[PDB]
This record gives structure tokens, C-alpha cells and sequence, in this order.
């Protein structure tokens, strides 16, 4: 059950399990544009973020897994430490730094992939 | 060995400044302009969940501050304007009933107004406050013709305060503060999510605060920095004090017409006895409130320390005293009996004397000045102290004494007091980690 | 063993209420300017199997046009010369020039002392009003708008003349036809098509009879909320229009004043030729087979053996118990009486109405915003078609055999839902499920 | 062709083949501006859940959730080909947010278990 | 390593390694101007991936369909095109025949759509 | 055989007319505050191998320009003071005092009766006016009085030009012509892509056009159509020539309350003796210049012709003068002694100068329009600027069929041609990212 935020606190395990609750919230005189402006902001924010997974090869799917491999220089923890003893928000402080590098090799790897996937097809 | 993985909903967050938008349940705040509200609102506990919390860095309370202001000009737009009305009086003292505490107070001023028609002319006379009227070398002008221009309140529009919910975009999170004890900055162990805040009153009043929330278990003393003699404190109470104010004399109203489809609303005449405006405060009451701030204040200067309470040192009115609107009327108590009282490790009462005006400025601006209509009757309203605004003197330094005396006048010190428990996140739903899994 | 399977672009809808937008074909007051250019080839989609229920009194495209047309009547108006300086006294004497003895007492010659340019000059003007427009103050008079309301001149380059719109509604939205003949608007419509925007409409502004509109395909129609409770109106859609010709007889010479650094106020100066009633002609012919269908459809309501009489209005505003309607820019009221005066019971001869004519305006009965109309220069002629009319019925005849109707009027709303009765605004839903035997 | 909502009262099955009729036509002062929002606000909402369940790309989509007897106990003969989808959609309006809530369901527990077998 | 638009002017066979460098700029008084100009960003931006999604692309930079060409509406061999052509000059030739290649591909996929369901169902 | 691909993100464009916004370097009459910050650092992409047709007289990019200023010029006088109380009969007579022999009738001493704090009083002011604000009924009364309301221009908001950046919105681009020596209507080989333009100063001026951007190798003579006298020419010149421009009596500058927190702005009196305002060029550098201008006017009309310029001649002012403002004051500058020569295929080209008089106007009615007219304050002071001519407008007499010699005069008044200068290089177009061409994938 618990909410929109209400898994946050939980493991990053147990979270993972209720993503779609925070899935369904996004999109959901001068004052009468100050409402427009509030739409219209929702509206592109989640367009970016759909671009993004769109580019990166996962479009419409929470959990996406793809062919980039992890650095240990991102992260040297253990699975078990990740996954069982450490939330999302204390996941995502560690490794902000690594955001930029990790989104664009995933960028990277799905341009490699249709180009392959164009080719065998031709074959 | 491990793969990247991405996940989306996420549920993380960063701090966020964006655009709030009203919510709620003729009148001043337009209400009718904001989204009707959730009959039930939600509110998700968020177990293990710390978050930083700072009141004094909110951008929810400038946002207020915005709105408040434009709705209240916006409401002046369709209203009479009284551009007419600066011309020399002609004014003599109100006598006749005449109290020691309001001689002086009250003048009776003719003067020649303009009719429907443009070449005539009409003699009127009407009773002005002191406050309202200044002389210009028995002639007289009213105390904004070298300022601004006055526009009459509208007659029919209240302004009452009508409970404003703030909401959050979608994308958007109102984090709140369960914390009691909490003093507006710092880490909160106990917190929410709510798409909207409670209800919040836009009463406006410049040294106590009115029918705000109160604490729940102690008094709580905040500020930005507490040794720091240029920030105010704000006090909130865990008990309401009751206040009882009143505007005995009984006002007839008439009217005049000035211009097309224009009239103008003044006091005729006071019928009875007429004597000053008051608020009355519980003496049993204020004192074991005030007691009870004390002991707080000592958790911050000194387990054996002197605390001294004063009267404001000085500066205008609206900060001397204290202003709030009752009935739709405004008053400026003189607050020296509630705050006069050194502090040393049945049915009896103050009386605090009232002025009213009827040109009020406001929200600290110059050149908009408003005109209150006269009330007909008798004026009565009870209400709440739920919280003080103080200022701290500096000290001496080498003296075990400290003085605090109302402060107050900046208006989102006072919205501070109930936007303290809030802060706005922007939802990230995007993120990655490792995980034994390949496309 | 059927599993759920998720369609997209399902052919399905719910009634609703949006905001709906104006297009127009490629001065005046309605911003034509500002619509959206129209679609030179709209199409429209019959449904072949399709039945939908329309109520014409609960729609909410009425209280759009409606409000849209204020709206706009009222920005024409930001622009334009306030005329405040007019609320004086006023010397004012008879035009006697020329008596017909109908118009004895409808004109009078106003004199004032009026702005200039500069801030310390003055003028003499001398001004024609036509009665209804003054009010006494005890020879001295005021403008009947110095009470109430500050005087606006509407702008003399802008037109009054009605020009056709179209509502459109947005994406996701469609606004579906009633194409059934004789369609009372309250039920079923066995046949409709689906639309993008509204057929051309005229914003024309009239009482007790509509003017330029939509005809019956067949024959009269009799629509109303409630033909029972006599408080509804009935609103009369004609099968044949009946001509009407309208006059103002009198070639008025417009002189314009400096009142203002910018400002100009226009007036009629004076008269030439003779002074003559204004006026509008109905041919008896076509007015009485006109009543003869409009009865005997009531009777189908009222009983094959209930009289149906005509009366006049029984009183109220000039504003309702005329006919008021806008010819050249001018705006007159024209009394009705002639029309709406026989008893039903089971060529080139005109039926004459007198008119009476108006300068100071108070429309869409606000008050506090009045407006004066410029007087129009020359001889004025129009001619129009009614197409429909407003009935009222008297209640409380309880045990009798006569059925009692006049021409009321007033509420613009009614001109409005007279055309937006075929229409109702739909929204699209898409996305619907239903079982099959497919499988992920 | 027929025309945007010209398959409106021909049966379900027939209505099926039209589909990117209607879809071709949904998303295409201020109040105008604010008609254009509201388009695509709703346009959004409906792809969201159908990404939600797993359809984001298409305009025919089958899933895992077998259909109760309870929502509509019909023959497939007098649903398809015996009916309209106006009519569809007013006989099972009741049971729409039921429906939708499995729909949801079902596609977390399949993501999860991709998950779990490419880990393997 | 271009910038935004760089390879126009490249031919098709350079241009096509850049799709998206093109692509995540899509989507990336004044108060109504500005709010305008973001409203209208998103329609362009949405119209686009509504054909996708109807053409049944709606994850891909580069799809390949089941619509064979037509030497009706460009004759040439495909070394002509790929490594002598450049996208400009390529659409100022096929925009006269692009309004039927797009429906085309409309019904392709709605066919291929009907097409899976029956396979599933047995 | 070949396959339909679609492919997106495809970088191709169309040409297209959209809305843009500004954007600026984080008070004025351009509201710079309301513009979104500009990226310090901004990219222009280069294209290789790309030519694309400009069109600098079918630009609509000028359209918006003309629009936004104008807007934003309106509500800069929003809150400002509406001088209505001051059209009234002015009783005036001639300042005799200290005055030069150029400025004789060029002011007049005026006395009137002003409104005040209260509609009950009136106050007697006199103030200097010039003699260009002010029509003869001693009684006289201001110029507007017959055609508009007169705003009082608010001291606080300043009028000087602050660079504006036009930006694209996302899904659009704005193609920049790099070429040198390229003359607008045609192909421009060299080409690329930025967000943004340069700032653009919206300076105001008719015959001269101040503080824009210099050519880099030539000067370019640029017009619709050449050979139609009715069209303007525009030149860019490759160097600036500096002009000093001077009003140098010192003023004082007196106020009073004229309603209830409205106050007029006037000149009081001036301190020292009456001289004419004016401006210098040096001689040796507009004679260059010019010699730089024949030069290319040559190659339109060649064959050795005469060209001669000669002083503009109409009845308005904003057209026949040098219209600017310096430091906040309006100045109308007689150019005639800068075009009033001939020169021949025979002639060619120390601390000697050009003086240009100039008249002063308080009374404005900008953008061409009717109705609306502002009040400039006066100036406390002495005011002096600097400026750079870094082009000119000028139109050619017609008439010529059976002569040799052409005649250039001095232009202006559409200040479309102004901003024309500055965009010339700038186009936008769409992105169009979807498209489809054959290859041997099947799906
Ligand atoms: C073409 O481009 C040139 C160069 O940019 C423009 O010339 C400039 O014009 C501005 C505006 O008039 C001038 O700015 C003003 O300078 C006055 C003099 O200040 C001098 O002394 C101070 C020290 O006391 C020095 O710091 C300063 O640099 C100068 O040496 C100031 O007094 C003015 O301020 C007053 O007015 C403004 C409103 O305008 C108020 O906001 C202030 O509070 C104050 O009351 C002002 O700063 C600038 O000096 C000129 N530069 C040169 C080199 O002359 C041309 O105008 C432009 N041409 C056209 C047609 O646009
Ligand atoms: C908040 O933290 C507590 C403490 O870790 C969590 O409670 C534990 O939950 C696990 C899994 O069900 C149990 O095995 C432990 O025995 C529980 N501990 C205690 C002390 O009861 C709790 O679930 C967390 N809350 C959220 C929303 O994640
Ligand atoms: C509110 O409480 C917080 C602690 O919960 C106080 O913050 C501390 O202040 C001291 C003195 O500056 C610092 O040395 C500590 O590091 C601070 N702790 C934290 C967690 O920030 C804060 O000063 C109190 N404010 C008031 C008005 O009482
Ligand atoms: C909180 O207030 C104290 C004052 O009581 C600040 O301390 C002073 O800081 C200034 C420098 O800005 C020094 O010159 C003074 O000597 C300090 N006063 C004392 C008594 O030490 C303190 O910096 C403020 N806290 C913050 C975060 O600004
Ligand atoms: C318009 O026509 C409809 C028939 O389509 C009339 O509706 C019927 O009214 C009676 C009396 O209230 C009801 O008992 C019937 O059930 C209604 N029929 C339907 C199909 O709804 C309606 O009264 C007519 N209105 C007018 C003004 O003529
Ligand atoms: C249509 O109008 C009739 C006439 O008023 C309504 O019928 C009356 O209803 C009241 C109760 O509200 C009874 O007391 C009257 O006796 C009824 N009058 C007659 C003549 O029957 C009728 O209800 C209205 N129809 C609708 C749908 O509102
Ligand atoms: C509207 O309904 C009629 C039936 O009432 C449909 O007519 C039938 O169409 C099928 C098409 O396969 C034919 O085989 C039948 O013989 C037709 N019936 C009759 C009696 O002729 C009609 O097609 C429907 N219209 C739409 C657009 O769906
Ligand atoms: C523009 O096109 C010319 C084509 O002549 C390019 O010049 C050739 O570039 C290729 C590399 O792309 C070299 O291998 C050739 O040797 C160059 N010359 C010839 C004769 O082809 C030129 O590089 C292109 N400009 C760009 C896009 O940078
Ligand atoms: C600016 O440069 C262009 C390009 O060279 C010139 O365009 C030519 O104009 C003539 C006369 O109209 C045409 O016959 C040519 O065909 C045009 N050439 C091209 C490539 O389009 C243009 O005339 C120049 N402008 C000026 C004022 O010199
Ligand atoms: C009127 O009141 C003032 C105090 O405000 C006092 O100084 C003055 O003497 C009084 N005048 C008369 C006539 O009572
Ligand atoms: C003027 O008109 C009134 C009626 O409005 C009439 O009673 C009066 O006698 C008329 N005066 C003259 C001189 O005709
Ligand atoms: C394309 O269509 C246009 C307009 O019908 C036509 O003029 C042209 O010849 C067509 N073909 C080509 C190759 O441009
Ligand atoms: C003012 O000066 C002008 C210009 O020299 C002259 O024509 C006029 O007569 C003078 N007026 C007076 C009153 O001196
Ligand atoms: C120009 O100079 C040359 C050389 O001195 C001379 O021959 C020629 O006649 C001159 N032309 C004119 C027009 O003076």
C-alpha cells in the first residue's frame, strides 16, 4: 500500500518494488497563467525524462536493464550493501557526481545497438 | 560483473523552487480564483525519512507575500477612487460627547464635493479621525494629498481571511515537518508528504499573531540566529490568550453620490456617548504566558538572568503599535500594558487603548492608499494570540540583563509562523545502480 | 479462458463541458481578427448507426457564446472617447420645426456648455436628443446615465453589423450534429454527423423576433424547456422567413466637437427635410399565414379545441416590450402591437410598426455601463428576415378554453440557443478493454 | 475511410480496423492556449498508462489478465460483431477501475521476473 | 565530435551516425510569448513520435519497416544516395511522394498489429 | 529489393516564421529584467558544406523586433505621470537673456496656471519651453493639444540601449551567413547554427545609424532593388567615424506637485549664456569615408558616372534631420554640411571639423504614430556623448534617364531599415529530425 514518497526510507530493494505508485503522480487575470505555467512545467519534465529513456533504449519500462557495465570507480560497495542497506536517496547523493558519465555511455551503447540490429536485418 | 541498470519512479528528491498555486474551500483574497480542494486530503508518513528543514530560507513564504499583495490590489481595481476629496476642510472639534480619552481625537470637517453633474456642487460634512487629517498652516487636508491617491474599499467586499491552501505541481512534493519542539531549522527525524498545506488564515497584524496554530506541547522560541540582535524572534504559544476588542461608539453612515454611478461612504454622526476603542486581555492569563516564554528564553540567555519586557522604542505607528482589521474596521493598539514587566530568576483585566484610521497604507508602499468605509453600528470581534513577534535590544555585554520589546511590521515574518513546517521538493524519478543483469 | 485485451482509438465519447474556441472566415466587435482562419472545406462524418440524446436548455455552449459575446462587445469599447464631460445641466426647448404629430415631443434641441481642448476654454454646443435619452432635474435636464453610470462613445469606425463565427472545439473534442428534421431539441436524434466547428453563426442582437437566422426544414417547430409551466418561453422556429423593412426617415446631419487633447464627440446638428416617425413594414399577407402554421402547431400542444389568442406585451422595460434591434448602427425599438393582436379559433397591404429610437445604451441588462451610439449621418434603410419568435404564455386559466401568448423576450441567451440547438460538445475516450482469446 | 468517428455505431469488430482513425486526429487570448494544454495533458495521461501496462507502443495490446465472468458474462459471438463499443463501454463502466488496478499489477510482476531471469 | 546540426551538409551515410545529437535538442507581453513558444515545442515534438508510434518506431532512431520502395518515387542506387546525397538535398527530392510513403506505413503496421493477435490467440 | 527506413533526428530544416524571445546579460524602457539570462558562453556550430539562400527584405525576425520595442517603449510609460493638466494657454514671450545669434526665438519664457495638491488651488509656474513644442494660438499652446494626451516620461527608467539577444525556441534554429561582403538577397556559402543572435543594441536613429556593427573588409552597399529609386539603401561601413554631440547650455531643472503624487518636470532657468546645441565630425575622416562609399555605389552605377550627394529635402523633421537621443535628450541634427559634394572618376582622398547644428524637442511622437506623444524632462546639467556612425540610409532621386549624374540624399523614418541592419545575417528555419529513404532493411 504506504503512498507516493511512501517508500522512501525503504532499501532500494524493497522501493524498486513500488515504482509504479510515483509512475502514476507525475502529470497527476495573471493567476489564470500562473496555472498554465504549473501544466506547462509538469508537462516538460516529464517529457525529458521520456526522451531520455526513449535515447537510452528502455522507453516505456521501469526496470531497464542494458549493456553498460558498472565501474567500480563509481561505486565500490557490495551488492548486498546497495541493494539491502541503503535507501535511494542515499544512493543517488553517493554517486550525483557519476550521473553525466553513466547517461552518456548508456546514449552511446543503444546507437551502437540499432546500428548492429540494422545491419543483421539487411543480411 | 555487474551491470548498469535503470530504474524509473524512483522515490528521490531534491530541493526545489518552483510555483505554487491556491487551493480552497464577496471577498478580498478572491477566492473563487483558486482550485477547489480534496474534501480528504492524503498525508503519507514517511518512516525512516530525515530531511533538513530551514524556515528562514523558504520560498514558499516570498510566494505568499506575492500573492497576498496582488490580490489585495487587485481587489481595488473596480472600487470608487476619491481623487475628489483633496480640498481644503474646514474642521472644528467634536465636543458634544466627549470623553477625557477622546478629546482631540474626533473633527467635524465641511468641505465643498463634486456632484453627478459636473457643474454643480454640493456642501458635505463628515467626521474624520486625527489620525487621518493633518493641517495645512482650521484648515485642513487629508494626509494623503501630497503622497498618493486614495481608493475606496469597496463596501461589499470583506476582508475576512478565508483559509488558503498551497499546492504543489504535479512533479512536485510538499514535504512537512511532524516534529513537535521544532524550532524551523535543522533536521526533522518525523515527516510527511502532502500534496497541499492546511489552511492557512492571511491575517494580517503587526505585533501579536492572531489565530495561527498554536504549539503542541511548549512554547517555542525561533529565529534565524538567536545572539544576533538584528533578527526578530517568533514566539508561538501553546495556549491561545483571548482578546476582546471593541469599537463602542454606535456610527450612522450616509452616503454621497460624487460622480456617475460613483458615491462615496462616510460617518454622519455618532449617536451616544462617545469613547475610545479598546482591547481587553485576561491579567491571569497574559501573566502565566508571559511566565512561560520567560523560561524558555533562559534555555537560550542564562539559567540566572534578568529579562526585561518593554514597550516598542519607537518608529510609526504601524510598528509602535499594534494593527490588526476587526469587523473591517482597523485599529492600533497601544500594546505598553501587556509588555512592561521584570523577570527575576480573579476577572481582573488590561486594557489596551485603541486608535482607528480610515487611510490606511499598506504592506509598507507608498502612493496606493486606501480608504476604509465607516462601519454603521457597533464593532465587537474575539480572537486568538496564538504568538508574539519579539526584538531583543543589544546588551551591554558586562550586565546579566536582557530586553525584549514587540517587534514586528514585516509581513512574512508573519506567514513564517505557519509555513515553517513546509518545504517543496522536486520528485527525480529517474536514476540508476548496479545489478547482475545484461539486456 | 478470454483474456483482457487493451484497444487504443476506440470510436467511443462522454458528454462535456470545454473550452471551445472561434474560428473565422479569411472594424468590428466581435476581434474577427483575432479568430482562427477557417477551414474552406469542413467536413462533416455521418454516423450511419448512431443514436444520441440532446437537452439544447442545458447547453453549455450558450453560456460560452453568450459570454464570449460580452466579452468582446466589451473590448471594443477600452479604446474609445469617455464622455463624462456631457453630464450637465441641459437647456433644452421642442423641435417644432416640423410636427407630424408623431413625433410631437421626441426631439428636443439641447444647449450646453461643453470642454475644449484647453484646460481653461469652454463652448457653446447645440445638440439634437431624441426624448428617451433626457430626464428633467425640477427647461433643465440631464442625461438619464449621470445616476448611474459613466457615458461611453463607441468608436465610429467600428461596425455593429453581425458577422458570422464558428465554434470550434479543441483536439480530443468533437461537437457532434442533430441532423433530424424537425427536431424539437429535448431527446433522441436518430440521425447526427460529427463536426469540428459550428456552422456560421450571426451574433444578432433582438427581442421577441429573431432576425437572419436558421429556418425550419419542414415546418413550424415549438420548442421549449417545459411547454406546461407558462414561466418557460417558447421559442418559434419559422419555416418561411417573413420579410421585414425598417426606416428612420430623416436625413440627419452629424457634426463633430474637440472635447479633449484626443477626444471628439459626435451629435446630430440637424434635420433636413421634413421630421418623420421611423418605422417598419410586414407585409398582412405573410404575417397571417405566418400565425396560421405557428397555431396551428400550438394546437398540437394545446388541443384541436383550444383557442390560441395573441395580446401584446403586458409591460416592462422599453427594452423588452419592444422589439429592439441595431439597422445602419442605429438602435430601435419598435412596438409590436400590430403583430400580436387576433383570435384563432378552430396583397401590397403593410401592417405598420411604429419605432422609437435610442442613443444611450445599457446592454445585456448590466447596469453601470452605458454606452452612447454616434448618430449615423444620411437616411437609413435596412431589411431583414425573422426566422423565428419568442412567445409567453399567461398561466392560472386553469378551466378555460383560450390560450393566451405574447411576444416577450429579453433574455439574449435564447437568440443564442436558437441556432446552438443542434449541437453538443463530446469528449473522445480512446482507451477502452474487452475480452478475447488473445494472450500476451 | 467512413471518417474520424465514422466506425461509431458499426459493431466492435468492424470498429477494431479503424483504429488509427481516431488516433490520428486526438492531438491535433489564453483560452485557446489553454484548449492547447489540455490536449495534451489528456493525450499524455492516456499513454502513461498504457506505458504503465506494458502497451506504450501499441493500438491492439494483449495482456496476462484473464477476464471475470462477473465484469460481463457474455459470448464472444454477441460482444464482437453484436455490439457497438458505445455500448461495450456502458455495460462494463462499473468495473473500468478494476480492471485498469490488474492491469498495472500484472505488469510489475512480469518486469520483475525479466529482471530475474536475464540475471540468470 | 559535432554540435547540433553539424553533420548537415555530410552525406546521408555520415549524417545518419548523429541522430542523437539532433534528437535531444528536440524539446530542449513575454509572459505569453515564452509560455507560447514552450507549448508549441511540445506539440512539434509530440506530433513527431505520434507517427512513430502509429508506424510501430516508437522506441527507434532507425526502423526498418515492411514497405518496399517504389522507383516511382526516387529511381537511384543506393550508393547515390547514401554517399553522395546529403539529407537536405535528399528531402527536396522525395517531399513530393512523402504523404503516400507515410500512409503507407500507417496501414503496414495496423495489418502487422491484427496479424500478431490472431497469432497469439491460437 | 530497397526497404522503407525511417530515420529521426535527420538534420534537415525548412524555413519558417515562429516566435521568439530575448534573452539578456544579467532599470529601462526595455524591461531587460523580464528577458532570460544568457549562457555566458554560448555555441555556434559551424557547417561544412552547406549554402543556404538569406533574404534580408523578407525577414520576419525585423517584424518582431519592431513589435517587441514598440511594446515595451508603451509600457515603460505605464505608471508614469499624464500631463493633462498642462494643456492650457501658454502667455509667452521671447528669452532675450545672454542669448547667442543662432538661438534667437529658439526659447520662450512661458507663465500659466498649473493645478495642484488640492482642487481647490492653483499655482503660477514659468518654465522654459522650446520653440518646437510650442504653437501660436502671447498666447500659445503645446503642440499636442490638438492631436493627443501627453505622458511625462518617468526620470527613473533610463532610454539607453542595452544589447537584446534573440533566441529560438527548442525544435528551431537560427542559421547565421558568415560571408564577408555579402549583400543579403542571396546564396551564402559559409554558414552556421547558433541558439541565440549577437546582442543588438535597439538604438534608435533616422539618417545615421549609431553604435551598430562594422563590416569587416569593405563597405556593402545593400537595398531591395538597386535600380528602384523608391526603395532605401543601406550602408555599412568598414570603419566607424566618430561623432561628439554637445548640449552645452547648463540647465537647471525645477519640479512641483501637480495632483495628489503626480509631479512636472521643467526647465527652470539656464545658469551660464544661450548657445546652440550641436554636433562634429572631423573632416578628414567623412571625406574618407565617403571616398569609400563612392567607390562601391560605382559598381551599380558604373560606366564613370557622376555621383553627387545632396541634403535631404521634405517638410518632417524626423525624415530631412539627424534624429537621435544623447543622454536622455532629443536632438534633430541638420546633416547637409556631410552630404554636399560631387565626385568624379579625377578626384580622390588635419584637426579641422564639421559642426552640425541641432534643435531640441521635448514633445515626441515616436514610431511613427498618432495619438500618443511623450514629454521628455529635462536634463539637470550639461550633456555630452559619444557616438560611432557605423552606417547610412540613403535614397537616389529618379527622374534620370537622359543623364550621367545620380544623386544620393540622406533617408530614414521607417525604423524597420534600422533593425535590418543587424539581422541581415540571421535566418529562421525548423527542425524537421523525421524522414525516410530506401536501404535493404526489412523488418
Ligand atoms: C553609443 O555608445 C556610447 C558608449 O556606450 C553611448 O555613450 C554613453 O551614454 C551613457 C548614457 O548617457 C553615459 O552614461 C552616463 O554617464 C554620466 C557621466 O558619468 C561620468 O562620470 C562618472 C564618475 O562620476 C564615471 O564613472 C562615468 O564613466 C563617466 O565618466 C553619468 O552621470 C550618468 O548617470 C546618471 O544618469 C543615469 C540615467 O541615464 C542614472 O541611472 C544614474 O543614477 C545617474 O543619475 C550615466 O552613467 C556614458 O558615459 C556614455 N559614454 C561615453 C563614452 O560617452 C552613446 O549614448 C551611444 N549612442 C546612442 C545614440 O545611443
Ligand atoms: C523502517 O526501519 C525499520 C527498522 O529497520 C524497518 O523494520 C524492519 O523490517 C524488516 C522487514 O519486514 C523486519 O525483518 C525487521 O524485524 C523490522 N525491524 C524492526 C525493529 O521491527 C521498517 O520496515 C522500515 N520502514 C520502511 C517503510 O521501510
Ligand atoms: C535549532 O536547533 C538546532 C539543533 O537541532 C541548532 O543548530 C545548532 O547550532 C549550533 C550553534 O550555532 C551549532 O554548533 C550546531 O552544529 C547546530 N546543529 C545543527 C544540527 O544544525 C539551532 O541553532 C537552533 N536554533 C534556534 C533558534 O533555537
Ligand atoms: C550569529 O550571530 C553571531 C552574533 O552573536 C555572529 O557572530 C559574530 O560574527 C562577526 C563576523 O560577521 C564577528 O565580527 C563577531 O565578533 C561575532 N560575534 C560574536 C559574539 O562572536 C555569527 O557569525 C552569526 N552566525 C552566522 C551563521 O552568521
Ligand atoms: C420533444 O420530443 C420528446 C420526444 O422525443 C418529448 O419527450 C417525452 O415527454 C413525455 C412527457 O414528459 C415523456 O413521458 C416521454 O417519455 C418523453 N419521451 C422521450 C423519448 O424522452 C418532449 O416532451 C418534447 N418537447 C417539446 C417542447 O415538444
Ligand atoms: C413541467 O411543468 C409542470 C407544471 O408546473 C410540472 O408539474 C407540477 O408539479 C408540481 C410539483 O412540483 C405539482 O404540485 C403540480 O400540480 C404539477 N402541475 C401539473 C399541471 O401537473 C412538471 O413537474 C414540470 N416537469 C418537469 C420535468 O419539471
Ligand atoms: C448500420 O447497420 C446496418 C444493419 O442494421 C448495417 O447493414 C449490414 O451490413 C453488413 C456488412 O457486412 C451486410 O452484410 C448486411 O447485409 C447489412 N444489413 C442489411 C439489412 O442490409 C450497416 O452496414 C451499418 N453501418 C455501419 C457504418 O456500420
Ligand atoms: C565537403 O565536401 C568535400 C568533397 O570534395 C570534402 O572534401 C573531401 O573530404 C574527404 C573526407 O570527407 C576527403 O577524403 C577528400 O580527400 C576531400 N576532397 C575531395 C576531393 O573529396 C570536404 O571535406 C567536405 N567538408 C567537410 C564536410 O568538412
Ligand atoms: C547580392 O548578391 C546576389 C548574388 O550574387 C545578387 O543576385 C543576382 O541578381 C541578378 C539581378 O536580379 C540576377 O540576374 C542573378 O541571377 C542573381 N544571382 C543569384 C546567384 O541569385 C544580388 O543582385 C546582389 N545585390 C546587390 C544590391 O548587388
Ligand atoms: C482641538 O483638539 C486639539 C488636540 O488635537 C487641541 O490642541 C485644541 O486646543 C482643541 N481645540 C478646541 C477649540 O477645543
Ligand atoms: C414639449 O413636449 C411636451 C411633451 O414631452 C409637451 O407637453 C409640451 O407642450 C411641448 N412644448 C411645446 C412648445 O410644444
Ligand atoms: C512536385 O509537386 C509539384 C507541385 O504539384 C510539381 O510542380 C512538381 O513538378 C512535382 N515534382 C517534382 C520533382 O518537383
Ligand atoms: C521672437 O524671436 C523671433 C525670431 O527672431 C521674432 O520673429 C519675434 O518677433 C520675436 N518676438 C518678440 C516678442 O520679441
Ligand atoms: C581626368 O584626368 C585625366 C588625366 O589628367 C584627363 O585626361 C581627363 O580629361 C580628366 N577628365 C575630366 C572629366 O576632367
Amino acid at each position: 500500500s504506504l503512498g507516493f514518497l511512501g517508500a522512501a526510507g525503504s532499501t532500494m530493494g524493497a522501493a524498486s518494488m513500488t515504482l509504479t505508485v510515483q509512475a502514476r503522480n507525475l502529470l497527476s487575470t495573471h493567476w489564470g497563467i500562473k496555472q498554465l505555467q504549473a501544466r506547462v512545467l509538469a508537462v516538460e519534465h516529464y517529457l525529458r525524462d521520456q526522451q531520455l529513456l526513449g535515447i537510452w533504449g528502455c522507453s516505456g519500462k521501469l526496470i531497464c536493464c542494458t549493456n553498460v557495465p558498472w565501474n567500480s570507480s563509481w561505486s565500490n560497495r557490495n551488492l548486498s550493501e546497495i541493494w539491502d542497506n541503503m535507501t535511494w536517496l542515499q544512493w543517488d547523493k553517493e554517486i550525483s557526481n557519476y550521473t553525466q558519465i553513466i547517461y552518456g555511455l548508456l546514449e552511446e551503447s543503444q546507437n551502437q545497438q540499432e546500428k548492429n540490429e540494422q545491419d543483421l536485418l539487411a543480411l | 560483473n555487474l551491470w548498469v541498470t535503470v530504474y524509473y519512479g524512483v522515490p528521490v528528491w531534491k530541493d526545489a523552487e518552483t510555483t505554487l498555486f491556491c487551493a480552497s474551500d464577496h471577498n478580498v483574497w478572491a477566492t473563487h480564483a483558486c482550485v477547489p480542494t480534496d474534501p480528504n486530503p492524503q498525508e503519507i508518513h514517511l518512516e525512516n525519512v530525515t530531511e533538513e528543514f530551514n524556515m528562514w530560507k523558504n520560498n514558499m513564504v516570498e510566494q505568499m507575500h506575492e500573492d497576498i499583495i496582488s490580490l489585495w490590489d487587485q481587489s481595488l481595481k473596480p472600487c470608487v477612487k476619491l481623487t475628489p476629496l483633496c480640498v481644503t476642510l474646514q474642521c472644528t472639534n467634536v465636543t458634544n460627547n466627549i470623553t477625557d480619552d477622546m478629546r482631540g481625537e474626533l473633527k467635524n470637517c465641511s468641505f465643498n464635493m463634486t456632484t453627478e453633474l459636473r457643474d454643480k456642487k454640493q456642501k458635505v460634512y463628515s467626521l474624520f479621525y486625527r489620525l487621518d487629517v493633518v493641517q495645512i498652516n482650521k484648515e485642513y487636508r487629508l494626509i494623503n494629498c501630497n503622497t498618493s491617491a486614495i481608493t475606496q474599499a469597496c463596501p461589499k467586499v470583506s476582508f475576512e481571511p478565508i483559509p488558503i491552501h498551497y499546492c504543489a505541481p504535479a512533479g512536485f512534493a510538499i514535504l512537512k515537518c511532524k516534529d513537535k519542539k521544532f524550532n524551523g531549522t535543522g533536521p526533522c527525524p518525523s515527516v510527511s508528504t502532502v500534496q497541499c498545506t492546511h489552511g492557512i488564515k492571511p491575517v494580517v497584524s503587526t505585533q501579536l499573531l492572531l489565530n495561527g496554530s498554536l504549539a503542541e506541547e511548549e512554547v517555542i522560541i525561533r529565529s534565524e540566529n538567536i545572539t544576533n540582535n538584528a533578527k526578530n524572534i517568533l514566539v508561538q504559544l501553546n495556549t491561545p490568550v483571548q482578546i476582546n476588542c471593541t469599537r463602542p461608539n454606535n456610527n450612522t453612515v450616509k452616503s454621497i453620490r460624487i460622480g456617475p454611478g460613483q458615491a462615496f461612504y462616510y460617518t454622519g454622526d455618532i449617536i451616544g456617548d462617545i469613547r475610545q476603542a479598546h482591547c481587553n486581555v485576561s491579567k491571569a492569563t497574559w501573566n502565566e504566558t508571559l511566565g512561560k516564554v520567560v523560561k524558555q528564553l533562559r534555555k537560550h540567555f542564562g539559567n540566572n538572568t534578568i529579562i526585561r519586557f518593554a514597550q516598542s522604542s519607537g518608529g510609526d505607528l504601524e510598528v509602535t503599535t499594534h494593527s490588526f482589521n476587526c469587523g473591517g474596521e482597523f485599529f492600533y493598539c497601544n500594546t505598553s500594558g501587556l509588555f512592561n514587566s521584570t523577570w527575576i530568576s480573579s476577572n481582573d483585566s488590561i486594557t489596551l487603548p485603541c486608535r482607528i484610521k480610515q487611510i490606511i497604507n499598506m504592506w509598507q508602499r507608498i502612493g496606493q492608499a486606501m480608504y476604509a468605509p465607516p462601519i454603521q453600528g457597533v464593532i465587537r470581534c474575539v480572537s486568538n494570540i496564538t504568538g508574539l513577534i519579539l526584538t531583543r535590544d543589544g546588551g551591554s555585554t558586562n550586565s546579566t540583563t536582557e530586553t525584549f520589546r514587540p517587534g514586528g511590521g514585516d509581513m512574512r515574518d508573519n506567514w513564517r509562523s505557519e509555513l515553517y513546517k513546509y518545504k517543496v521538493v522536486k520528485i527525480e524519478p529517474l536514476g540508476v545502480a548496479p545489478t547482475r543483469c545484461k539486456r
